[PDB]
């Protein structure tokens, strides 16, 4: 916390954005409260980056498991 | 201990385009119009992207390899699927090979040091700061001045320079081109209502401090380059709102009408401009020549000279006379060095260029011939001159004895052959005959 | 005095003559015998150190 | 003492015939006070070069900018 | 994982990722290399972050010599020490232009003496390249200094 | 009484790699991703396919010389038809000549 | 005591203006005429077992 590397160059808005997230309303949990602007809106990216990878994780474990005998089964008429 | 990176294949293939009489003058016209900036560079990618691609598949050979600065951009960035795959491994062995030497010359050098500063200085004029590499794109003047401690009188014509405070009243710095953008009009102004003849003042980019200080620029225009070509380069002045008349008075830069991707050949009115392409054999789009257009706001006026003048080291001051104990160089300010021009050539190219003398690796009869007729009719009229030791250079410019770089350097070089133990014979010459460069030798 | 380096290769290279040659010129060109030969005094009286 | 170099050869006159563009108004504001008409017409042409090199840069700049979020949210649904 | 691209969910996992990638890191790491990889493979890269470890660090194993080698007057002479990268990779030099882009996520640790090399910890860290310039004769690996 | 498994080419190949100016950064993005996790390599496998079938088309040189676990990861889980030949052949004979 | 390494990194190099060179370090940049030869009597000195 003593040195760290500079912020990387990210485009931003990607909360108040056009596209429509179902992860966007559990987001809607976290507020200012005690905070300052910037700091506030840096974790508030940094959380929604920790929600988009568990649902990236989630989606890879639905996609992985396969496909069952019975509907290839059904895949006949 | 160095192992040569480079390989004798690329030497031949260098030495092909050393001798090229059908060398592409729009690379050539490029190459001064981005005088080595990074910004400059990326504005003009995938122009010289298309200009490497076509030279090195018509004939195989490549161009760029003059200037240092361009090297360095093209092995740094872009590369990769842009241009073809066997003409980037021409390069990354010329800048690997330049790379290895350097080591080659620091394990030469001493590990044990006089008191603060480092003994590689005494050893190898390479090594040695006070050295100056021919071509200024970035403000090494400064610099120097602040690192030397002996005294590095710099003259501009009339006017001497050897206070760093002097360094508004004297040099002009060149801002960077996104900051300028409310002096554009300003940088214009000047050239109508402002008098380049006896301005005494030099307009100059900003330095770099990035990484190898000073001794890779050294070793490539002083070593690579005049074995590589048997020193058959010279300096070139360039007349730069001539070039920017040719690029940007074109009938697509004006057109709403015409779109921005389109064959310029197609529908160029006929001028200097479409000669130097058909010659050049290379047919560019409309917006790469726009770009060129557009880097003119930020490009210098005109070429200048510089003598730079530096006291020797203490080991080899000693001297009755006190100009013999300081040692003179000249450096040439937002010029170029040139291979030999074709005649057809010069016919259109007269018009933007201009030759200049320089020290004995780059001051040479034939190239200097080529470009001006006054110089081929000297030459002509007198062809004992045609050697490199004979030739005449101006006194406003040249001086044979009070230099870095005498005649049998020169004379080596001419009659060198490219095997790459001809570079490391090049490389060895450069001992500084100092009595603790004999200790580093007799450690060896 | 003046910055234009045109003028500056025009004027020494406009109407020239027979040329004058310095003497490192001639003391690069000659073989080792042909130069330790006493028939060229004056380069060997100007090359004591 | 001052010959630097001639002209190369080009189109006489081609911005007076050629184009209608957002150049020419900015073009009308050029005057002639006092030199000669070859002089006149040689200002003309760097004054020229200068309009032309402000567009062609003004026009990277435009390009430098990129793409934005929102839009492609918008277009690519 | 803030790219937009790997947000959205109206985004089809299999296309390139090029054609809606906004300006910035990614853009630019990727245009160093131009390496186009899909959507998804970097949503699986993505998938990364649950047992992600923290920051890297550096552990020092101290143990006794060989018991042939025992013999000394001083204990303390007798352990020989070493010490271990957690979490961390090793790697060559970086070009400049890549120096920009890699600085935001990478930084360098001299810790070896095959792994402490000036060519390559120069490019990384501006404060190491300005000591090298400032005495060259440091570009020995054999002399090269590192933190205690 | 030892027989080499590696021939002086790819000495050649993998020190090439090494002194890469253009070395493509994104790689170590990449091995931060993987960290020598098994599982995570197996789950990033179609990255590390495209990221070494990119790199050896752009140049002869080769990817992922970096880190052990890597090479170990390429020469076991691989086995494919996909994978250039060449450029196998290569991580083959080095885990040979450790062996 | 601080366990982030980029502070000890940075530092170490930030503000150092000289280079120390070990004995061991001096002693494989010679070769070994120059090692035996008594102008390095310093290095030659501590070579006992």
């Amino acid at each position: 916390m003593a040195r760290r590397l500079p912020k990387p160059t990210l485009q931003g808005r990607l909360e108040a954005d056009f596209p429509d997230s179902p992860l966007l309303p559990k987001f809607q949990e976290l507020n200012q409260n005690n905070l300052p602007n910037d700091v506030f809106r840096e974790a508030q990216r940094s959380y929604l980056v920790f929600l988009t990878s568990q649902f990236c994780y989630e989606e890879y474990v639905q996609r992985t498991f396969g496909v069952p005998r019975r509907q290839r089964a059904i895949d006949k008429r | 201990s160095l192992a040569h990176v480079v390989d004798q294949a690329v030497i031949e293939t260098v030495q092909d385009t050393a001798y090229d009489t059908a060398y592409p003058a729009f690379f050539y016209v490029v190459e001064a119009m981005i005088h080595g900036f990074e910004e400059k560079f990326v504005m003009n990618v995938p122009l010289v992207s298309l200009c490497i691609n076509t030279y090195w598949e018509r004939s195989g050979r490549l161009a760029f390899v003059n200037s240092f600065s361009m090297i360095k951009f093209i092995c740094r960035h872009l590369g990769n699927n842009a241009i073809s795959k066997e003409a980037y491994s021409m390069y990354r062995k010329i800048y690997g090979e330049l790379i290895a030497l350097e080591q080659a010359l620091m394990r030469l050098a001493g590990s044990d040091v006089v008191g603060d500063e480092s003994v590689g200085q005494y050893v190898c004029a390479l090594l040695d700061p006070n050295l100056l590499p021919p071509v200024a794109y970035t403000d090494i003047f400064t610099h120097l001045l602040t690192v030397s401690d002996r005294a590095p009188q710099i003259i501009i014509g009339n006017e001497v320079y050897a206070d760093t405070l002097a360094a508004p009243q004297f040099i002009e710095r060149v801002g960077n081109m996104d900051e300028m953008a409310a002096q554009f009009v300003a940088l214009y102004g000047y050239r109508v209502n402002g008098d380049h003849d006896h301005d005494f003042r030099l307009h100059l980019g900003p330095y770099v401090d990035e990484g190898h200080a000073d001794v890779l620029e050294k070793i490539f225009y002083y070593v690579f380059l005049p074995t590589c070509t048997n020193a058959h380069m010279c300096g070139l002045g360039v007349d730069f709102q001539h070039v920017a008349q040719t690029l940007a008075y074109n009938g697509p830069a004006f057109s709403h009408h015409f779109t921005r991707d389109e064959d310029i050949l197609d529908n160029l009115e006929n001028g200097t401009l479409r000669d130097l392409l058909e010659i050049s054999d290379l047919r560019p789009t409309v917006g790469m020549i726009r770009d060129l257009s557009a880097s003119f706001m930020t490009c210098p006026t005109f070429t200048r000279a510089v003598r730079v003048s530096v006291d020797n080291d203490v080991t080899q001051q000693l001297a009755p006379n006190p100009a013999d104990k300081r040692t003179e160089q000249t450096v040439l300010v937002n010029g170029l060095v040139a291979f030999a021009f074709s005649e057809r050539t010069r016919a259109v190219t007269q018009c933007l260029f201009h030759a200049i003398p320089f020290h004995m690796f780059y001051g040479d009869p034939r190239v200097a011939a080529t470009m001006h007729q006054d110089v081929a009719t000297f030459v002509m009229r007198n062809p004992q001159q045609r050697a490199v030791e004979a030739f005449n250079r101006p006194e406003q410019l040249f001086a044979e004895y009070r230099e870095w770089h005498r005649s049998p350097m020169g004379k080596y070089a001419a009659e060198c052959l490219p095997s790459l133990v001809s570079i490391s014979g090049m490389t060895a010459m450069h001992i500084k005959m100092s009595p603790m460069a004999y200790i580093a030798q007799a450690k060896l | 005095n003046h910055m234009n380096v045109l003028v500056i290769v025009d004027e020494f290279y406009d109407n020239k003559y027979a040329a004058p040659v310095t003497d490192i010129a001639l003391k690069c060109g000659l073989p080792t015998e042909d130069f330790l030969h006493p028939s060229n005094y004056d380069l060997l009286r100007l090359e004591l150190h």
